[PDB]
């Protein structure tokens, strides 16, 4: 179809704090870890379609700035004595065929799993920082 | 013994859908769950061709639960673990029982009360 | 004797745990004796029976009220909630003339000692009945060790006024009764350090100086929308009447029961079970005022609403599907007695009954008016779409820009608001069955269909300049689907001769 | 259970024998609010007597388990059931002030 | 030494005034200490941090062959010497993290609350340029700010039954 | 946000000694070696939330040049009889929104484990060493 | 710091043999193969902290002429009927600030591991032979 975007970056909202700082590039990225349905083969040729318990759970990657009050905010959940719990949402909103419209993608019971690897580079700088939280059921919808 | 035992006391046991965990303790997560049927059947070929069966003794069904327990767990959907009544006085079958004057009546209060205290425990238990 | 008490001291709970009526269960009963609620007093908070008692005495009828109330075994405290006993005026309260008071600023005894104990000599002016300038010049608060102290200490300084503390407020009345005004919030006066601000009773600080009423006031009689007085003061989100609301009144007050978003209940006895026009409940059901709860008690036992009520408030809506029907629910009254016929006519009129089966209560609730579940679920749910937009716009230290990722917040916000409630079994998914919506209805439809709510916010630049500056968010339009409730069974056994 | 009474302050009291005794769910409460006060190393008749005080409010970083022995006292008392108890206020001064629940084997007859 | 026997209404002046007692139980001792000056806990400590604050800046400038250079490198070489200081004594029990009750802060009053609620302590050390050409050539290091907040000890107990009558 | 470093690479302290040289390139890298907080999934739904004890170790890796003071240092502390402790930070000075502000990285408990790989090339000479140091705990604040 | 070598490649000795004909490019390759302290994390969240027997055994990767005499005698080694033991080092001179230094790397008690890899190309000779010998100890100073 013919979509046209706003904000290239969706919006992004953790425990009512929407990501106002991303880095350039792969910003956001929404994995979903394991497979949805397993199936299995029997000797005379059916096969058995289960959906996998974990067809839900996702690694949100967030790609922040080096300092940015968003990575403040990432790093003081990373530094909680105890794992804080993020449920929030990543909104587009975006025009198809001409119609404004808006894509929601729900983000449930999530904790950061792989800490940013912190680099400070001098040749070439990478001033991000990646923190990949794993949301226990994403649900997009439009 | 009968094969009509089977489905009739297979489905004894009805899982409710409040989902009780180790006896309540929802409050884990279930890795892995098994439940082992066993038979003993004795091995050597049975006597008679005509009748001699029945030979399928029962086992007791164990079942194996490994899950992880974490400071916190967010449980996704299930109804809450309601206190299940006290239906001990359904039957509670009085006013057969003699007249007896007051401080006769209410010696009988105090003794209730006195060993209340010692029973009641068990009888919640 | 130096006590094994000044190392550890185990006593008993004194104050009620002293709450606010925060959460949606926090119930009331409205009296109309002026017994110890008079105006201005308009309501008490409780979480016992026996405190209700104290205040009420076990012979009066409300304490009779909050005892059936506190009896439902999971009474409305057990899920954050508190019972409070309202007061309507039903017959000519005599307000009794009081005396000028001075509540001085809340102060915390740990900083007012502190603060007081270097201040050598004293300084007041206070007036009483509007007398001579009166200006204390010496007061040692030096050896002073709690605001008990200190109170004695005022109360020997300002001549024709009693002093005293009570939580950490002073309090200063005058003697005499009528015009007695206290003009003086404790100014300045000529020498010795000042007292008067760091107490706060001083006039720029928070002290309120309530003059001496005139002498006796009639208040008139009012009528029973007087309840608006208690709902304006207490959030109350259930209420019932001790008195029988009247046929003529009731339209008013069920009108009122959907305005302030609250339920209010009110018992009827078997002359209602009708139809016709004539019939108030009936009124209430063709009117669609599904907040005003109605119910039957044969004998006229008003009771039977307070457990109701002390029965539906008592959803802790937090965790998962504790929505609660009505149906088949332990109540703390005797069951009545009905016909068949008469019971068929309170389900078809909208009336609930706490019926008999066998010496074992039964609660049928009707459907002819929206199902209580539904009315007290509906209001818990804009009372929480409320507090979480509400504690948005709190939180933060910014101002919440009117830029669309401004809107991205408040609608996600919105959305974690209806993902609990459907985590809370009030609404589940299903197909939309109305046939209207907000926006794209295939995008409305779908969103019913597997989320169970859906939360447009319209954009920026679909609203007027006038209503841009006007510094209000766009309209936020939700919509959900109430949970597929069971209440009997028609079990059809199919026929194979 | 009975246990004799003790009044306002807590002293003993004789006389009015057979009715100077708590009779029920009162006898718990007074004997767990006397459990509580049991320093350990006191009874030479029993030396592990209740929780230990002069080894718990004399050092530092102990109040996880004051709330474990408090909850290990009263739990350990016949006729109690459950707790629910948690600490209030955050040493208004120093002295911290706990909220102890617990209910007793009544109430529980519905 | 041997207690000695109070009242209780002297043992609460004493505990209001800020005397200290060693009071008999029974046969047994019990030291009851005021809060009304400072818990001598809260004053020995407190020492305690100043003077070893002191010793390890002391043990900076001593150690190095070199002079501590006036360079931002040497702010950030006496700043962390001090956070580790700090963090010993968080490590040894006088300092805990939690919400700094003052109101009153260095820096950055959001940067200055968090590192206090997260770490127990903060060490903000001004720059150079932000110092008098009179105190640059004086050989000072510029003014360096700590802040910590005392660990919450117990005391006493005030339990409160719940009661349900 | 804006924000304008000085001195490039962060300002790294170890035992009461700054590292003044380091190479080119990616200098000092912060990898945590762990994952944040461990997760489990249920049967029935639920998820088992818990931080790993494992939460803040990290590994420092330092680019010093092949043979000034700093590999000196280093070098000393691999050669020492008995592991040695490290115990610094990694300081940052950087400006946001034109405001002067610190970044402060605590490392705790380290010691060297992976030694450096020595080369010397002759067309191309890489006159580096990487010391990998993992510190027990490293908390970052702003 | 400011660093000037002398004869690129770093003087290598070995039994009393010093290696006069160095391929160009990685002549010598000295990798540490086991990392220097291993360290393990309790529950209760201390850290042991233990350097491994291992912690000084280094690979030296040889890279000699096709043919030279330092390909014959390091050969020679490879074809002895018993493993031959070297004993060296390497001794790098250097100017540091403009100071005359040597930097000297002690290899103990090392033998050939992996052998050298021939290749005789036609498009692109590889005159080159890779000796990896595996010393017990290298302590370099300086």
């Amino acid at each position: 179809s013919v979509i046209v975007y706003r904000n290239n970056q969706s919006t992004l909202t953790l425990n009512g704090y929407t990501f106002q700082h991303l880095y350039q590039g792969a910003a956001l990225v929404l994995t979903p870890v394991n497979a949805k349905t397993a199936r299995t083969n029997s000797i005379n040729g059916g096969v058995s379609i289960s959906g996998r318990v974990d067809g839900g759970v996702h690694t949100l990657a967030i790609m922040v700035q080096k300092h940015s009050p968003d990575d403040k905010f990432l790093n003081d959940a990373k530094n909680s004595q105890e794992p804080v719990v993020f449920d929030g949402s990543m909104k587009r909103a975006y025009t198809e065929s001409g119609t404004l419209k808006k894509a929601t993608t729900t983000l449930e019971t999530g904790s950061i799993t792989t800490q940013p690897t912190k680099t400070d580079n001098n040749q070439d700088p990478d001033d991000s920082r990646t923190y990949v939280i794993e949301f226990r059921n994403s649900v997009e919808t439009f | 013994m009968s094969l009509v035992n089977g489905m009739v006391e297979s489905l004894n046991n009805t899982k409710s859908e409040t989902e009780i965990g180790i006896g309540g303790y929802r409050l884990f997560a279930r890795v892995r769950e098994t439940v082992n049927y066993r038979n003993i059947v004795p091995t050597d070929t049975l006597e008679d061709g005509s009748s001699s069966t029945d030979d399928i003794i029962n086992e007791p069904i164990t079942v194996s639960i490994e899950g992880v327990v974490s400071n916190l767990f967010v449980e996704e959907r299930q109804y809450p673990q309601l206190v299940s009544r006290d239906f001990s006085a359904v039957g509670e079958i009085t006013a057969l029982l003699p007249a007896k004057s007051q401080q006769q009546i209410q010696r009988i209060s105090q003794i209730d009360s006195q060993i209340r205290d010692a029973v009641l425990a068990a009888e919640r238990a | 004797m130096a006590s094994i008490s000044e190392v550890i001291r185990v006593s008993l709970q004194q104050e009620g745990r002293a709450i606010a009526p925060d959460n949606m269960n926090a119930v009331g009963i409205i009296t109309g004796n002026q017994g110890v609620l008079s105006t201005a007093d308009r309501y008490r908070i409780y979480r016992t029976a026996a405190a209700v008692a104290s205040d009420f005495g076990a012979s009066s009828q409300e304490s009779a009220f909050a005892n059936t109330f506190f009896d439902t075994t999971p009474n409305p405290i057990s899920a954050g909630g508190v019972l409070v006993i309202g007061y309507w005026r039903s017959a000519s309260e005599t307000v009794a003339a009081t005396s000028a008071t001075l509540v001085s600023e809340q102060t915390s005894e740990s900083v007012l000692i502190p603060l007081l104990n270097a201040i050598n000599d004293g300084s007041f002016t206070i007036t009483v009945d509007g007398g001579t300038e009166q200006e204390v010049t010496a007061l040692d608060f030096t050896g002073v060790s709690e605001l008990s102290e200190v109170a004695t200490i005022l109360n020997s300084a300002i001549t024709g006024a009693t002093v005293s503390e009570d939580n950490g407020y002073f309090k200063v009345t005058s003697s005499t009764t009528g015009a007695t005004s206290l003009l003086s919030y404790l100014g300045v006066a000529t020498s010795g350090t000042d007292i008067s601000a760091v107490l706060g009773m001083n006039s720029e600080s928070g002290a309120v100086l309530t003059q001496g009423t005139d002498q006796v006031v009639l208040p008139a009689e009012t009528k029973l929308e007087g309840i608006t007085a208690i709902k304006s003061e207490v959030n109350i989100k259930g209420a019932m009447f001790i008195d029988q609301i009247l046929d003529a009144d009731i339209p008013g007050i069920a009108s009122f029961a959907g305005a302030n978003n609250m339920l209010v209940y009110e018992v009827f006895d078997t002359g209602y079970l009708s139809k016709n026009v004539s019939n108030p409940v009936w009124a209430v059901k063709l009117a669609g005022q599904s907040n005003f709860r109605c119910l039957l008690s044969k004998s006229g036992n008003r009771k039977f609403a307070a457990t109701y009520m002390a029965r539906m408030h008592t959803v802790l809506f937090s965790g998962q599907n504790t929505a609660i029907t009505m149906q088949l629910k332990e109540l703390s009254v005797t069951a009545e007695e009905y016909t068949d016929t008469e019971i068929a006519n309170a389900k078809t009129v909208g009336l609930d009954l706490l019926t008999t089966i066998k010496n074992e209560q039964a609660l049928l609730t009707s459907g002819a008016n929206d199902f209580c579940d539904n009315v007290y679920n509906l209001e818990a749910f804009r009372d929480e779409i409320q507090t979480n937009n509400y504690n948005l716009l709190k939180t933060t230290s910014t101002k919440i820009p009117q830029t669309d990722p401004g809107m991205d917040t408040i609608e996600d916000d919105t959305e974690k608001t209806c993902e609990k409630y459907v985590r809370n079994g009030v609404f589940a998914p299903g197909t939309w069955t109305r046939s209207d919506f907000f926006g794209d209805r295939q995008q409305f439809v779908d969103a019913i269909a597997q989320k169970g709510y859906y939360v447009l916010i319209g954009d920026l630049a679909d609203q007027t300049t006038a209503e841009r500056q006007s510094r209000v968010s766009p309209v936020i339009q939700i919509a959900v689907k109430n949970a597929g409730a069971v209440h009997e069974e028609d079990i059809i056994i199919s026929v194979n001769l | 259970m009975r246990v004799r009474t003790l009044d306002d302050n807590g002293d003993w009291t004789f006389g009015r024998g057979k009715a100077d005794y708590i009779t029920s769910k009162k006898a718990i409460a007074q004997t767990v609010s006397t459990r509580i006060k049991s320093w350990a190393n006191d009874n030479p008749l029993a030396m592990n007597a209740n929780i230990d005080w002069k080894d718990l409010l004399g050092r530092k970083g102990t109040e996880d388990t004051i709330l474990r022995e408090i909850e290990r006292v009263v739990v350990q008392t016949d006729g109690v059931i459950r707790v629910t108890e948690l600490e209030v206020i955050k040493t208004e001064k120093r002295v911290q002030s706990i909220l102890l629940s617990y209910d007793t084997i009544y109430d529980d007859s519905e």
